[PDB]
């Protein structure tokens, strides 16, 4: 079921860093779960990944730093909503 | 807004002198810095703009100098009618002016 | 306040005005407003030794100031001394003599 | 022969409002940015506004926003400035000064640059407050 | 140079007590610098925050200042008192110069 | 020039907080997420730009206003959808811990559609924030940006000096189903940063947010408890002379 987005402008793509978001009632100890074991089962296989931050009370998820490889385990965390790849904003 | 503290409120000196004037902003203003001349009953006279600059026909005895907050403001050898007030101005801005300096006949 | 001519009094030599060969008199511009006030004395031939000073503004709401003269205490008694006072806001003109007492030696 | 000349000495009343012109003669263009700056008798001198008719705007000094509008008259190249709610603090001498709106801007932009060089005054106009 | 003031005491006019009011004014002339200090006594009573005193600009010719000061009373109490005083101190003095008069000669 | 206690935050590049327009009336706030530089235009000139328009003291709109700037753009204006979202919640967080009442977010920024960004703003509409953004310069349909094509964020196309969709470069303003409303947005005047005395006129989507959040601001002022709806029916009637 979990489901994964990048933005549709190619150049505006910033592979490399996801932001997670876990399905809609979800707590923050529950997010922070997540991401420990994302970065547990990641390091089991020789990547780092970065937990830039854990996403507190605007939705539940967390901002990760790592390799597109983790993408296919990512989405098979538990809670997980979608993930979206990161991506440029501009001055209008 | 920014406040501008002249030195010192009066001074005592005689034709020929060197005499130097003091002006400090409380931030940096780089050089945004005018010097003004006020006679009794008349308006104030640009002397020097941009801290070193001489306005417009002004002698070259004037002379201006500094940068970032401290400035000061030189009469090289005073002549009779250098007596008067002496006020420093930022245009950094919203222009703001020192509380003058009052040139004196020495005696 | 209101636009009002200044009254003119003199302040006459003396005593006690003297001092060495010279003697002080003048002239008090008293309760006027608003600014300005000029003061000439002998319609402009007297400038010498003249001290015209700046007003004071008074508890009142009026201005004030006092004009002085000093002069050698031989030309009291054959020396005429009028004091020109004009506050034009109010078109006051006022030409004061300023006569001592006796005066005598 | 270029200048700047003010109207004349005004009285008023505390909690009045006072109306003082600068007019601007003798140059080839005489429609500029004016500035107004008083002062008490015996102290110094104090920035009020500004009037900058290329950006179309005036700027006020912080200490005199809400009692100060300074218009300008597009047909006679005077430039007013109105003082109201007047104070016997208010009493001074009332100048005007002429500052610039310099085009900076590049490829452009159209950037104005309001420099307060007061080159060119302004006879003064004495605004006494008094009951 | 140094230069000590010399100090005159003026009376009111009578044209002024005649209207109503007394003015007695000293006068500080030609001194430098300018500080100088002035304390009126009436009667040997120092008198506080009821004078008002102007300084001049600098002399053209001879670069002094020259100060006037003024204590103001009512007629009534004019007329209360026998002895006016303006004492003066400068540091061109050795010491307070005292300049006074007798209410009526 | 041809164009009760409220809060507006400005999501922007730095600011020169000393410009003469706002300086002492806009807070900046020390949040800061951007990414690393990737041309002619100063490091903090979009958004002392924006500030000014909005807020300035002689050239605002709301001439008053309260202010809080956070950093979401870099020196070249550019920002990460990641970077918004961690701003979008310290202002929820602030929300919660200082209020008040009425609050305004002003986001002149666009990139692609972004379903994580409109949650967010949805979010934060939920708990009674009006958001502000611009609708895009790409002369495209607005529903392909994001935060313009988020309902519950109210969307802002730029119109010139004849009421006519503003012309940018070879492009202009976004246009569509998902723009809630037309501000003036060619030549704004207010403060630049290249002096703390300097204006500047500047054209653009980001213009016309920023004009219609001062309207917000001045309305929320007069009237603090318009629910969002209210104010979006007020603001499309504002919006008309006609
Ligand atoms: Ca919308």
């Amino acid at each position: 079921t979990a489901t994964f987005h990048r933005c549709a402008k190619d150049p505006w793509r910033l592979p490399g860093t996801y932001v997670v978001v876990l399905k809609e009632e979800t707590h923050l100890s529950q997010s922070e779960r997540t991401a420990r074991r994302l970065q547990a089962q990641a390091a089991r296989r020789g990547y780092l990944t970065k937990i830039l931050h854990v996403f507190h009370g605007l939705l539940p998820g967390f901002l990760v730093k790592m390799s597109g490889d983790l993408l296919e385990l990512a989405l098979k965390l538990p809670h997980v909503d979608y993930i979206e790849e990161d991506s440029s904003v501009f001055a209008q | 807004d920014i406040q501008m503290t002249q030195s010192p409120s009066s001074l005592s000196a005689s034709v020929g002198d060197r005499v130097t004037i003091t002006c400090r902003a409380s931030q940096g203003i780089r050089s945004a810095l005018n010097w003004y001349q006020q006679k009794p009953g008349k308006a104030p006279k640009l002397l020097i703009y941009n801290g070193s600059t001489l306005q417009s026909g002004v002698p070259s005895r004037f002379s201006g100098s500094g940068s970032g907050t401290d400035f000061t403001l030189t009469i090289s050898s005073l002549q009779p009618e250098d007596f008067a007030v002496y006020y420093c101005q930022q245009f950094d801005g919203d222009p703001t002016f020192g509380q003058g300096t009052k040139v004196e006949i020495k005696r | 306040a209101s636009t009002k001519g200044p009254s003119v009094f003199p302040l006459a030599p003396s005593s006690k005005s003297t001092s060495g060969g010279t003697a002080a008199l003048g002239c008090l511009v008293k309760d006027y407003f608003p600014e300005p006030v000029t003061v000439s004395w002998n319609s402009g031939a007297l400038t010498s030794g003249v001290h015209t000073f700046p007003a004071v503004l008074q508890s009142s709401g009026l201005y004030s100031l006092s004009s002085v003269v000093t002069v050698p205490s031989s030309s009291l008694g054959t020396q005429t001394y009028i004091c020109n006072v004009n506050h034009k806001p109010s078109n006051t003109k006022v030409d004061k003599k300023v006569e001592p007492k006796s005066e005598f030696e | 022969q270029v200048q700047l000349v003010q109207s004349g000495a005004e009285v008023k009343k505390p909690g009045s409002s006072v109306k003082v012109s600068c007019k601007a003669s003798g140059g080839t263009f005489n429609s500029h940015a004016i500035s107004w700056v008083r002062q008490a008798p015996g102290q110094g001198l104090e920035w009020m506004g500004g009037i900058n008719p290329i950006l179309g705007i005036a700027n006020y000094a912080q200490k005199f926003q809400g009692r100060v509008t300074i218009t300008a008259d597009e047909s006679t190249s005077t430039a007013y400035m109105e003082l109201s709610s007047l104070r016997s603090e208010d009493t001074a001498v009332y100048y005007c000064a002429r500052h610039y709106e310099i085009q900076i801007g590049r490829y452009g932009m159209n950037v104005y640059y309001l420099m307060y060089r007061f080159a060119s005054w302004g006879q003064g106009t004495l605004v006494t407050v008094s009951s | 140079t140094v230069a000590a003031p010399s100090v005159f005491i003026f009376p009111p006019s009578d044209e002024q007590l005649k209207s109503g009011t007394a003015s007695v004014v000293c006068l500080l002339n030609n001194f430098y610098p300018r500080e100088a200090k002035v304390q009126w006594k009436v009667d040997n009573a120092l008198q506080s925050g009821n004078s008002q005193e102007s300084v001049t600009e600098q002399d053209s010719k001879d670069s002094t200042y020259s100060l006037s000061s003024t204590l103001t009373l009512s007629k009534a109490d004019y007329e209360k008192h026998k002895v006016y005083a303006c004492e003066v101190t400068h540091q061109g003095l050795s010491s307070p110069v005292t300049k006074s008069f007798n209410r009526g000669e | 020039p041809w164009n009760s206690l409220v809060e507006v935050y400005l999501l922007d590049t730095s600011i020169q907080s000393d410009h003469r327009e706002i300086e002492g009336r806009v807070m900046v706030t020390d949040f800061e997420n951007v990414p690393e530089e990737d041309q002619a235009s100063k490091c903090d000139s979009h958004g002392t730009h924006l500030a000014g328009v909005v807020s300035g003291r002689d050239a605002g709109v709301a001439k008053g206003a309260s202010m809080r700037s956070l950093r979401v753009l870099n020196c070249q204006g550019k920002g990460t959808v990641s970077g918004t979202l961690i701003g979008l919640e310290f202002i929820r967080k602030s929300q919660l811990v200082q209020p008040v009442g009425p609050l305004v977010v002003l986001l002149p920024l666009a990139g692609g559609y972004s379903r994580v960004l409109n949650a967010a703003c949805q979010r934060l509409a939920r708990a009674g924030v009006v958001l502000v953004t611009a609708a895009g310069n790409f002369r495209d349909d607005a529903c392909l940006y994001s935060p313009a094509s988020a309902p519950e964020v109210i969307t802002v196309g730029a119109t010139n000096a004849q009421d006519q969709p503003v012309t940018l470069g070879t492009l202009g303003t976004n246009f569509g189903r998902c723009v809630d409303l037309f501000a003036p947005g060619e030549d704004i005047i207010g403060a630049s940063s290249d002096c703390s005395t300097c204006f500047v006129s500047q054209s653009g989507t980001s213009q016309a947010a920023a004009h219609v959040a001062g309207i917000a601001a001045m309305m929320l002022s007069a009237e603090p408890e318009l629910t969002l709806a209210e104010l979006r029916q007020r603001l499309i009637l504002f919006s008309a002379k006609d």
